[PDB]
């Protein structure tokens, strides 16, 4: 009855969730959906416990109900002294990113142009450039904004997926799952590096881990930091050293959400299993590591050294902060 | 405002 049901979202996810629970003697256990959105229903359903979540998706979750359990810390600069559960976290910085040969292109030129996004409903994938754009149009038409884009989970026919590539079979364009070539923080960045964008909408950590060799995959191995430019709120760009002071926002840590009847139960469970598979796990690299998945970013990002508590246990409202709840409210106004 | 989305 301790045991915990993972939602796990696509097939790359369910199978790296079938690892864990072989290797946590089936403590958890992994239900599997192909969407985000899905997963959420079936923890409301309660036929899944729990998944880790961008605040995008959050947001959909806390108002039906989910609450925040623990998040995702990176490693950090300041707190040194506190241990990785134990630090409060600190917001990753989304960027806007695009080629330095594309030579003037700016934030303000961006009309017309191709877009790589995470997918539908996230954070610096989503929700913070779309919500700058609508406000700095003054149009809800932000469908019609860049002549074509990468957003898995729009509408496949539609130009926000005309960029979407699907999987080595070249079925599931634009599904927002690790089947779609373009998804997620990797899949973004990768439609960006390929060419098939002008400009990709990720966090800072992603151009950083996706280049200099920092990632030996196929399509990332010989991309050079160089090659990028951040593109800054007042029409500048800057190399990818000054994320600090060319960001478009800091966004809440991803993190795990439960139902709230489940919550404590499901805290307990994966503090037990990160001590085993976390970052200096007892059984990571040995058997099994929990937040690593080759850069994919299955079901933690591969950054994350811990899952940590969270200091007052905060609503749903309260984790993602005021200032980023009013401007996913806004951005919805328009759908 | 106030609506679960499923
Ligand atoms: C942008 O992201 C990168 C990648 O996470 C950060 O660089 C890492 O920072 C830590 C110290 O915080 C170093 O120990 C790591 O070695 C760095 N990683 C790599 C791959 O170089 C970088 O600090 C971030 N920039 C900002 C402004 O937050
Ligand atoms: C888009 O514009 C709206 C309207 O200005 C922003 O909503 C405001 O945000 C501030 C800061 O959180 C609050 O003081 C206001 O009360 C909000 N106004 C309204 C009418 O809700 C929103 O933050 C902007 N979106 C983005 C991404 O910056
Ligand atoms: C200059 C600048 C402009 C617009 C945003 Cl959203 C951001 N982002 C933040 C920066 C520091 C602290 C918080 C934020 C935020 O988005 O909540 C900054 Cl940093
Ligand atoms: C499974 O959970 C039980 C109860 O908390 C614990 O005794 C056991 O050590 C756990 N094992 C693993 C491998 O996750
Ligand atoms: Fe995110
Ligand atoms: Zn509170």
């Amino acid at each position: 009855y301790t045991r915990v049901v993972w939602c796990a979202v696509g097939p790359e996810e369910q199978k790296k969730c079938q690892q864990w629970s072989q290797q946590s003697g089936q403590n958890v256990t992994c239900a599997t959906a192909s969407t985000t959105d899905d997963c959420i229903v079936l923890v409301l359903k309660g036929e899944a416990d729990a998944l880790n979540l961008d605040g995008g998706y959050i947001y959909t979750a806390g108002k039906c109900g989910l609450v925040p359990v623990l998040a995702e810390n990176r490693k950090s600069s300041k707190h040194s002294s506190l241990d990785c559960v134990l630090r409060p976290t600190e917001g990753y910085l989304a960027v806007a990113v695009v080629k330095k040969a594309n030579e003037g292109l700016t934030w303000n030129s961006l009309k017309d142009k191709k877009s790589c996004h995470t997918a539908v409903d996230r954070t610096a994938g989503w929700n913070i450039p779309m919500g700058l754009i609508v406000n700095q149009t003054g149009s809800c038409a932000f469908d019609e904004f860049f002549s074509q884009s990468c957003a898995p989970g729009a509408d496949p026919k539609s130009r926000l997926c005309a960029l979407c590539a699907g999987d080595d079979q070249g079925l599931d364009k634009c599904v927002p799952n690790s089947k779609e070539k373009y998804y997620g923080y990797t899949g973004a960045f990768r439609c960006l590096a390929e060419d098939v964008g002008d400009v990709a909408f990720v966090k800072n950590d992603t151009v950083w881990e996706n280049t200099n060799g920092e990632s030996t995959a196929d399509w990332a191995k010989n991309l050079k930091r160089e090659d990028f430019r951040l593109l800054c709120l007042d029409g500048t760009r800057k190399p990818v050293t000054e994320a600090q002071s060319c960001h478009l926002a800091v966004a809440p840590n991803h993190a795990v959400v439960s139902r709230s009847d489940r919550a404590a139960h499901v805290e307990q469970v994966l503090l037990h299993q990160q001590a085993l598979f976390g970052k200096n796990g007892k059984n990571c690299p040995d058997k099994f590591c929990l937040f690593k998945s080759e850069t994919k970013n299955l079901l933690f990002n591969d950054n994350t050294e811990c899952l940590a508590k969270l200091g007052g246990r905060p609503t749903y409202e309260e984790y993602l902060g005021t200032e980023y709840v009013t401007a996913i409210a806004n951005l919805k106004k328009c759908s | 405002l106030e609506a679960c989305a499923f």
